[PDB]
């Protein structure tokens, strides 16, 4: 009954559906009154399915950059360097990165 | 050929249960370069008649859809298992049991003599939803039989049969890299 | 209810 | 801190410093060319810390930097939600709003 | 630890090799480290007449202390695509986890090790290094974690 | 299909082979002239039509 | 492109509505450099 | 090695380990390699990479 | 229902009078193909001269 | 009420009927397309093309924006433009660069 | 048009994509000569 | 009597533009400058 | 802010000669090819496509097999190559040159 | 059942040399087999 | 667009942090 | 030179080989051939390239 009646993944709960909603009613109520002192709910697998579809872009774009000044000028008091950072086209950054190196 | 093309045939996806895209039937093929017209004419009929046979059994037996393989599938086509009804003999009352004890008496092993009342149950063990999600194998090889295709890639690449390549999303249609 | 968790 | 630079008088030092300005520390910046100018002190009192409170300038410290640039971190998120998630924040209604800790 | 344990040997120096077809469904990732000959036994054999070696057993006890001597590592399917393509990576062909010459940047923290390992590091571990770098909690940081032993 | 066995210095070579069903249908129209066909239904060498 | 196109039968010197129509889907934040094409 | 009967190269699939290239010792794949490049091109202009 | 089956061709050229031909490769024109079903349960789209 | 329906492209196809504006409009999604190299590829983009139709004995416009542009104010902002555009069909306009400044110091004065 | 053909890769000339002509497809050269 | 291989061989028969696929003909005639699988397919010119 | 108009202004992107002039002055340019030959005096874009040519998902061009094995007699030289076309990517063997 | 023609054709999986040769084919080789016997000469099926 | 990004399957906003 | 990385007889390298063969012939993708003798001019590639 593992590749027949079932596909696999959802013979082994890997990635079918969630326990409370395969095991019976009946069960999950009793482990819902016996978690106190008995807990059921160990015994039983979740599939914890990863989102496969717009999410993450696959079309060759870099984690990390490597932006070096435009010009520098330096004072013997303090150290000026400008940047120009091109955020893509179409993604987006928060500035919690960005960190000078 | 156009008219008597070899059939396609299903590879199948154990894990998520979902055809795995689909491949000419290069396995299963006579070989005629040393027949003459007599044999070669018996074999294109003997092809013909065997394209006839699969494109009947599909129309029997395959499901009717607007996709050729959805990974996920309704929970009402996905047939599901039927398991019969569990009886629970309730062996012994607890309210008695407990006034017995109350009263000074030990009671070991184990339907009772002190109990007449008898209580059982019944009840069927069905999942809280029925299990929507991909194809078994044996509900898979009587939808996705050999397609044969009549007129290979003519017509507009809209048109094109998809779901061929193995390597290719149904919704959002786009072929998936590495 | 259920368990999820292992390495990864 | 002191060793995890090295002992020794001299030594070579490659370091990473944030933003910490609230306005831009958290920002999530949208698409477009942007100039990121930012000026280091080169002052040794104010750069470096000593367990004696000796003045570092008559001891002689003169920090000597090389090269600045800056480490762009992106998600890589498929081009639709990054080009939703654009438009949704360029709304007048959706501007981001910071605060000073 | 859900994983296929595969131990391979390694002389004394340079650098080594990988496997088969495959069909690579519902792979989760990679974890790599040196264990030494002496301190791992045989598997198979209900008998090792070759251990002599009492103490920690590394393979079996978690007490990894060779996983610093690792310089890079480049992985290929197909023998023709590179895994961390696409220009992911700083180094974009293959995974640098410890650079010497230094001549340019890609170091972190104030270490040896490089930044595109680093941020590799944490997102496998704490999922961090996409909205900045930080502490992660405590919870999150155990034993086995890496920020837990990290120390340059 | 995957095998394990004992090892043995010399290279060796393994001769797994798996067991189609071969057959070859003769057929003679007329004054000299033989025409056949050939079928092995698991691992052929087919046409198209 | 896009998957949804939305098409205007206006019952109609120097033209104007197509300027009226790309000022008016500039007039999107979401959507800049209008195209207009005849 | 092209019309060896010996040394014989292969290009073969991963599927049924059978070779796609066949020679007989009656071809000479030197000599239409030669004739075709002289009818394809003017080889009166040399060519450094293939020589 | 099954798609009706189509006729085989077979053409002369030269003196060969019973060459086995395909039937021949025509770009798609929706005036003159249309897109029908091989099989009405599953799509397989394909052009047919109408 | 409702005068054309002739859908000039074939590729597009009607998802409502012509609305009429108190001109009408008719948003049309489109049908299937061929195989995209990866999925980030449809949305992508923020240009939008107006594209202008021939006139049919009245005057028909393609408009096409981008997915994430909100369907009722992309309806709304074409509607409140259809409407400007049905008013007005000026000085105006024309002041905005054939009308000069120091060469209209003549004629107001001599 | 561009719809039921390949026309968007062929390389434009204008608006009118440079296709080739449908008898293109296809190559002989052999002699013993 | 050796039609059917000769046919099936592109020795005599059909044109490239006509045995194979419109689809394909459709692709080969668009990527002909930088492509061109043109001289990939046969053809019979029987006399 | 799009620069297709001027490009079309300027017949870098807009449109053949065959198609922005004039019926009439391409009638008269056609009949007098043959002795006064106006036609150079225009120009015509000549466009490449923009999409569905081009990989940009990191491919490469040149790609290089070391031999899985090798054998050298004193007689012939035998290496074996295991050369893997992608999963996507396709290539003729008009390449392929043994280095 | 998609490859019954095939194997019958063949007699891959079909019917018996006895009752798919022509009976007069039959009559022979059962008339002429203490010295010619052409019985070899053809196959049959035995499925599972 | 189709409803944002999928979550991974089985005060969210602001931020309220001040005084020193 | 630790790899071969070198085209025909040179110094030159196999990727700006294939770059100028790209640009100057549109040839680097379906094997090294000789251009056709019009697309050779005095200002091409292969008419003065001497290994």
């Amino acid at each position: 009954a593992t590749p027949s009646m079932l596909p696999q993944w959802s013979y082994m709960h890997i990635a079918g559906q969630d326990a409370s909603e395969y095991l019976s009613p009946g069960l999950v109520q009793f482990a819902q009154a016996t978690e106190s002192y008995f807990n059921i709910g160990n015994k039983f697998r979740n599939p914890t399915v990863a989102p496969t579809h717009d999410v993450t872009t696959e079309r060759s774009q870099r984690l990390q950059l490597r932006f070096v000044p435009v010009d520098r000028e330096d004072t013997q008091y303090s150290y000026k360097t400008r940047f120009q950072l091109a955020v893509g086209d179409n993604r987006v950054l928060d500035m919690a990165s960005t960190y000078f190196d | 050929s156009k008219e008597i093309p070899t059939p396609y045939v299903w590879t199948f996806q154990p894990q998520m249960g979902a055809a795995a895209g689909a491949s000419q039937d290069y396995s299963t093929r006579m070989n005629w370069f040393s027949a003459g017209p007599d044999m070669i004419h018996d074999v294109n009929n003997i092809r013909d008649a065997q394209n006839r046979i699969l494109m009947t059994q599909s129309a029997i037996t395959a499901t009717p859809r607007n996709l050729i393989d959805p990974r996920q599938w309704a929970a009402h086509l996905i047939k599901q298992p039927v398991v019969g009804t569990t009886h629970v003999e309730m062996p012994r009352n607890e309210v008695l049991e407990q006034h017995l004890t109350s009263h000074g008496a030990q009671i070991a092993g184990g339907r009772s003599s002190f109990n007449p009342l008898q209580t059982d149950f019944a009840f069927h063990a069905l999942p809280s939803r029925p299990r929507h999600g991909g194809i078994g194998s044996r509900q898979f090889v009587e939808e996705f039989v050999p397609a044969v295709y009549l007129n290979p890639y003519s017509g507009p690449p809209d048109s094109y049969p998809d779901q061929f390549i193995r390597h290719y999303n149904v919704y959002s249609n786009s072929v998936s890299g590495y | 209810l259920g368990c999820n968790k292992m390495y990864g | 801190r002191s060793q995890l630079l090295g002992n020794g008088r001299f030594c070579d030092f490659h370091i990473q410093v944030p933003q910490k300005f609230f306005a831009i520390r958290n920002l999530l910046l949208l698409p477009g060319t942007y100039t990121y100018e930012w000026s280091f002190r080169k002052d040794v009192n104010m750069i470096l810390q000593s367990t004696l409170g000796n003045d570092l300038r008559v001891d002689g410290a003169t920090v000597n930097i090389t090269s600045v640039n800056l480490y762009a971190s992106f998600f890589p998120m498929s081009h639709n939600t990054a080009s939703t998630l654009e438009a949704m924040l360029r709304n007048d209604t959706n501007d981001q709003s910071f605060n000073d800790y | 630890l859900s994983a296929a344990n595969m131990l391979y040997p390694i002389p004394p120096n340079a650098t080594q090799l990988p496997i088969p077809s495959r069909n690579w469904a519902a792979f989760r990732g990679w974890s790599l480290t040196r264990l030494k000959q002496r301190e791992t036994p045989a598997l198979g054999s209900p008998f090792d007449p070759y251990f002599t070696y009492s103490g920690t057993i590394p393979y079996l006890d978690g007490t990894f202390y060779l996983s610093h001597t690792f310089r890079k590592v480049a992985i290929q399917f197909d023998s023709s695509v590179t895994w961390p393509g696409n220009d992911r990576l700083l180094t974009p062909n293959e995974f640098e986890i410890k650079i010497s010459v230094d001549g340019e940047g890609y170091n972190v923290a104030q270490s040896n090790m490089t930044k595109d390992w680093f941020l590799v590091q944490m997102l496998a571990n704490y999922n961090i290094g996409y909205q900045g770098y930080h502490l992660p909690p405590d919870y999150k940081d155990r034993t086995f974690s890496f920020l837990h032993n990290f120390i340059p | 299909m995957t095998f394990e066995m004992d090892p043995i210095n010399e290279p060796t070579l393994l001769y797994v082979l798996f067991e189609v069903f071969d057959v070859a249908r003769v057929h003679q129209p007329h004054r000299g002239v033989i025409e056949v066909v050939y079928l092995r239904t698991p691992f052929s060498a087919g046409n198209a039509t | 492109r896009g998957n949804l196109t939305y098409r205007l039968r206006i019952p109609v010197f120097l033209p104007l509505l197509a300027p009226i129509i790309a000022a008016a889907i500039g007039a999107i934040p979401g959507i800049a450099s209008v195209a207009i094409q005849a | 090695y092209y019309n060896s009967g010996g040394n014989l190269g292969v290009l073969a699939g991963q599927s049924s380990q059978l070779n796609a290239v066949v020679d007989l010792q009656d071809r000479n794949t030197e000599l239409s390699y030669q004739m075709l490049l002289a009818n394809t091109t003017d080889r009166s202009r040399y060519f450094s990479m293939w020589n | 229902e099954v798609m009706a089956p189509q006729p085989t061709l077979v053409a002369e050229q030269g003196a060969m009078k019973a060459v086995p031909v395909i039937k021949p490769a025509q770009p798609f024109t929706p005036a003159v193909h249309e897109t029908q079903r091989i099989v009405t349960n599953l799509p397989i789209t394909t052009a047919v001269t109408r | 009420v409702v005068l054309d329906e002739s859908n000039p492209t074939p590729s597009y196809k009607p998802v409502t009927e012509q609305k009429v504006i108190l001109p009408t409009i008719q948003v049309l999604a489109s049908k299937k397309r061929r195989m995209a190299e990866n999925e980030d590829d449809r949305g992508a983009g923020s240009v939008a093309e107006v594209q202008m139709r021939e006139v049919k004995p009245i005057q028909t416009v393609d408009v096409s924006v981008p997915d994430h542009s909100t369907p009722m104010e992309v309806v709304q902002s074409l509607s409140r433009a259809a409407q400007v555009a049905q008013r007005l069909t000026v000085e105006a306009m024309d002041l905005s660069a054939p009308v000069d400044a120091k060469p209209l110091d003549l004629k107001p004065v001599d | 048009m561009d719809e039921y053909n390949y026309a968007a890769l062929a390389p434009r000339q204008g608006s009118r994509p440079m296709l080739s002509q449908w008898s293109g497809i296809g190559t002989h050269e052999m002699h013993g000569g």
